[PDB]
């Protein structure tokens, strides 16, 4: 089973054959820690790790499994509050801060105890978004109950039909209003393999 | 030795996915 | 720039081929087997920090 | 369009980051294909992301008329009781406005963020008051608000907004700005404030005990420009200020220094002072450091600490978080004279000497940071001339800060543009006196003028006409003002300016402030002209 | 046809690679002699064997005091690694699971891996023997 995180800390702080061998994969954790950045309504995130007995290399050892509808309403909710933020309020952060001499920061001295500020969440009325308010904002949404999401391992997925009108009014700014086919005529692969088999060029379409 | 020996033994288990068809 | 990017898209559109079949393909589980290696549960940020000291 | 159908007849039947141009399609002489003619989709079906306002402004509005011709006499009122339920709905949301247009009590947490993000300052410590919106909104108390009407400061220095608060809550200030923007008022009115403020019973000693502030600068230029403004600030309250410097005969300050509230000085002579005793320092409560940057550069650093060992101790702030705590420390600035002291440091870079001098001067200090063709943001945009009034107006017409001006090279050049600007619906000035009154009271908003007195810093200039030489060039975008907001100058350029196209080139190379390869890497801006 | 060191008439030393920042140039042939040679006639050739190419080249305590340690730390019939998970059960004692780490840290850097894998036995039966 799992470690206390004060070992693998002290593994990390206080510091050859099998140290050169685990060193081979380190781009394979470099994906993995780039595959499962947080998103920007989250503040923390705790993820399972897999280290070397003398922390040689340290993995992620988790895919970023979400649900396809509640995932794009989390991301169309972000691109309204932050359309929000533009028009109500820039200054860019200043890029790397941290200077070429000093080292990377201790983690058990200055990120440890202090609480992190608040995230991206919009209101959601209680009245209109009452199927969806007491799991919008979670980390993985709905992983416990069994109504919903299958188990632990978080594969399937079925919801019920006012939860997916809810899901489809807050994603409303991603989606499209097309309704029918009769769009993207002369305008889809079909007819673009058409314009690349001879050599032709559609008006807005690819050379 | 004996890592050694483990991490080829890891390394001809990922080669085992493709071991009959490639050789 | 919507130009180019449909012509990425025919491009990975028309190249598309059936993957080849295989066994299934588990590293972190040939990974867990072997004493050398533990499990924990760490915080993003500390795991981050300790992927780019490892490399460094 | 004809020559060029009968061309496609003809020929039917016979590193670079960017892309270029000649990769583009859907370049068709077609009346048919230039106006695709999108949908509407019944009034009901919106294009997303593009805001829902401006596609509803942007509609045939056809649709609209077939409802209100198809909808029953009833579904009129039930469409306007639908709409007024929406603007109910908007007016519960925007109850999201901006800080010029809202009052004081109903002014909440991010909007004094978003008020602290707009003048470029940051804070480091806990609890930072509010800072100051204008003077008929602070809370100075009005002799001291009349004082500063006589001086003639109309609009606050940002390093003023965000000291004065924090010099009224007794609290250690680190100031990082540079000589200029304001620094020496910003220290000195909570000092005015502190000492016009106390009891009559609390002023009156029989003898000389020292100065109520000690103001140490590195040089005497700069402890002349001190004094001078400490005087003009001192003589309407009737506060005495000696200076202790270099350059002046000892005589005349040693009769200044049998005289007896505000010293400023220089450390040489204000340690020669001190070992020798000429001035105690009993009653002082006040330190402050301008430039200490400066001092350790020259190497003064000793000599200032040696100054710290003639202070008594027993008002020093203890080390602990009731130094930050502004409750307690306002309390404390409320107690008169028996506060604890305050030292504020202005510095411009951060050296481990200064750290030091903060670790042994300062209890949990507050961290103020506020932050002419190296430090003005410019643009260029290349065009024919016939294209600059339109570029121009697109311009304007994303909106502005007034006041702006806009230059150009012959002064019948300025009354015509001026005229063009006043017909678009502008508040335009041509070019006494009489002009810069009105911009600077909000009247006007634009200012044209050419290459020919005083007039307030701009959030931007536009050089219509390019400059004839760089010279006349940084000059005008040396309107932006000396320092605080760098503004910007955006400039329209021609073939008839390729003879500035290489001083230009640098002025702008040479501007960290600034982002342009049509310039640079134009074939007339390679070589000297 | 090649030339020689000594048909080059007032080669001299090197004294300063540079000064102000500015690369000064060694007054002497032998690092062009190095990179390619000289015909009878002037000319220069030079070597052209880069196959890497390196585009970023191109522009520049003793044993037995850790095992009684160990076994003060255990209690029988008890793993290194189940210690560390009841130990690390804020925990209940931090300091006692810091030395455990310490010590089972202590023994890695030693040689001695899979010490995570250990009964208190095993290791009193190490220390005696």
């Amino acid at each position: 089973e799992d470690m206390p995180p004060e070992h693998v800390r002290k593994i990390i702080r206080d510091h050859k054959r099998v140290y050169l061998g685990a060193l081979k994969y380190m781009p394979h954790a470099v994906l993995k820690l780039l595959e499962n950045m947080p998103m920007p309504w989250e503040q923390i995130r705790d993820v399972p790790v897999l280290y070397h007995i003398t922390g040689a290399i340290s993995f992620v050892n988790e895919i970023p499994w979400v649900i396809e509808p509640v995932y794009i309403s989390q991301w169309g909710s972000m691109w309204i509050m932050m359309r929000r933020e533009k028009r109500d309020r820039f200054k860019r952060m200043r890029f790397p801060p941290f200077d070429d001499e000093e080292p990377p920061l201790d983690y058990a001295d200055n990120i440890l105890d202090v609480e992190p500020l608040e995230a991206i969440q919009l209101e959601l009325d209680p009245e209109e978004d009452a199927p969806v308010l007491d799991w919008f904002y979670d980390h993985q949404p709905l992983r416990d109950s069994r109504k919903y999401v299958n188990g632990s391992t978080y594969q399937r997925w079925q919801f019920t039909l006012p939860m997916m009108s809810t899901l489809y009014r807050l994603a409303n700014q991603l989606l499209t209003d097309l309704v029918d086919d009769n769009y993207f005529y002369l305008f889809d692969l079909k007819a673009f393999f058409t314009s690349k088999a001879l050599n032709m060029a559609i008006p807005g379409g690819p050379k | 030795e004996e890592a050694d020996a483990i991490y080829a033994a890891l390394d001809k288990r990922m080669d085992e996915r493709r071991k009959e068809r490639r050789e | 720039s919507y130009q180019k990017l449909l012509k990425y898209y025919v491009l990975n559109a028309l190249k598309h081929r059936p993957p080849k079949a295989q066994k299934k393909r588990y590293l972190f589980r040939s990974f867990k087997a072997t004493k050398f290696f533990q499990s924990t549960k760490l915080d993003w940020v500390e795991v981050g920090l300790q992927v780019c000291r490892q490399g460094y | 369009d004809k020559s060029k159908e009968l061309h496609a007849i003809k020929e039917r039947y016979l590193f670079v980051f960017e892309w270029d141009a000649s990769e583009d399609t859907s370049i068709d002489y077609n009346p048919l294909y230039k106006e695709r003619h999108q949908v509407q989709l019944l009034g009901r079906g919106f294009i997303a992301g593009i805001d829902l306002k401006q596609q509803k402004r942007e509609q045939s509005r056809f649709y609209g008329d077939l409802m209100e011709k198809r909808r029953t006499l009833e579904e009129k009122e039930q469409e306007e009781a639908r709409l007024r339920k929406l603007r109910k709905k908007e007016a519960k949301q925007r109850w999201d406005r901006h800080w010029s247009q809202k009052k004081l009590d109903e002014m909440t947490d991010r909007d004094w963020r978003i008020f602290r993000e707009d003048y470029s300052i940051t804070t480091k410590g806990g609890k930072i008051p509010n800072p100051i919106r204008s003077w008929k909104d602070s809370s100075l108390p009005p002799h001291i608000l009349e004082v500063i009407d006589k001086c003639g400061y109309k609009e606050p220095t940002p390093i003023q907004r965000q000291a004065i608060p924090i010099g009224l809550q007794n609290r250690d200030i680190i100031g990082v700005a540079e000589t200029g923007s304001g620094k020496t008022a910003a220290f000195l009115i909570p000092l005015l404030v502190w000492i016009t403020t106390l009891p009559k019973i609390d002023r009156i000693e029989e003898s000389d005990q020292g100065p109520y502030a000690i103001i140490l600068a590195p040089t005497r230029e700069l402890a002349q420009q001190i004094e001078e403004e400490t005087i003009k600030f001192g003589k309407p309250l009737g506060i005495r200020t000696v200076a202790v410097i270099g350059g002046i005969s000892r005589e005349d300050q040693g009769f200044r220094l049998r005289m007896g509230e505000i010293v400023i000085a220089t450390p040489g002579r204000l340690i020669d002072v001190l070992e020798n005793r000429y001035l105690v320092l009993s009653r002082c409560t006040y330190v402050v450091l301008d430039e200490a940057d400066r001092m350790i550069d020259m190497g003064f650093e000793p000599d200032v600490q040696k100054i710290l060992e003639h202070m008594p101790v027993s008002n020093q702030k203890p080390d602990t978080d009731e130094a930050e705590d502004p409750e307690k420390m306002l309390a404390n600035f409320e107690s008169g004279k028996h506060k604890y002291r305050q030292t504020v440091m202005f510095t411009a870079t951060m050296p481990p000497a200064v750290e030091r001098l903060a670790r042994s001067y300062l209890r949990r200090p507050a961290v103020v940071y506020i932050g002419p063709h190296e430090r003005v943001e410019q643009k260029v945009f290349l065009m024919s001339e016939s294209e600059k009034r339109k570029k121009l107006l697109a311009i304007l017409e994303q909106g502005f800060d007034p006041p702006i001006i806009i230059f150009v090279n012959q002064k019948k050049g300025c009354d015509v543009l001026a005229k063009s600007l006043e017909k678009m619906g502008y508040n335009a000035c041509t070019l006494r006196e009489f002009a810069l009154s009105n911009l600077k009271a909000g009247a006007k908003d634009i200012l044209v003028a050419t290459d020919v007195i005083d007039i307030q810093d701009v959030s931007m200039v536009v050089n219509y006409d390019m400059a004839k030489n760089i010279e006349d060039y940084i000059h005008r975008i040396g309107r932006t003002g000396r320092a605080g907001k760098s503004g910007v100058a955006i400039t329209f350029l021609t073939k008839e300016d390729s003879a500035v196209f290489y001083e230009l080139k640098q002025a702008i190379l040479e501007s960290p402030v600034s982002s342009p390869p049509e310039l640079a890497n134009h074939p007339d801006a390679q070589h000297k002209p | 046809d090649i030339l020689a060191s000594e048909d080059v008439e007032g080669q001299e030393a090197a004294t300063l690679p540079s000064e102000g920042g500015v690369r000064i140039t060694p007054f002497n042939l032998q690092e062009e002699m190095e990179e390619g040679h000289f015909d009878a006639d002037g000319n220069y050739f030079l070597n052209r064997d880069a196959q890497i190419r390196d585009s970023w080249l191109d522009n520049i305590m003793s044993a037995q005091a850790l095992l009684e340690g160990l076994l003060e730390l255990l209690l029988p019939r008890e793993t290194v690694a189940g210690a560390l998970r009841r130990l690390g059960a804020q925990p209940s004692s931090p300091q006692r699971l810091d030395r455990l780490s310490g010590l089972a840290d202590q023994m890695v850097a030693r040689g001695n891996l899979g010490v995570y894998q250990e009964t208190r036995e095993r290791l009193a039966m190490r220390l005696k023997g």
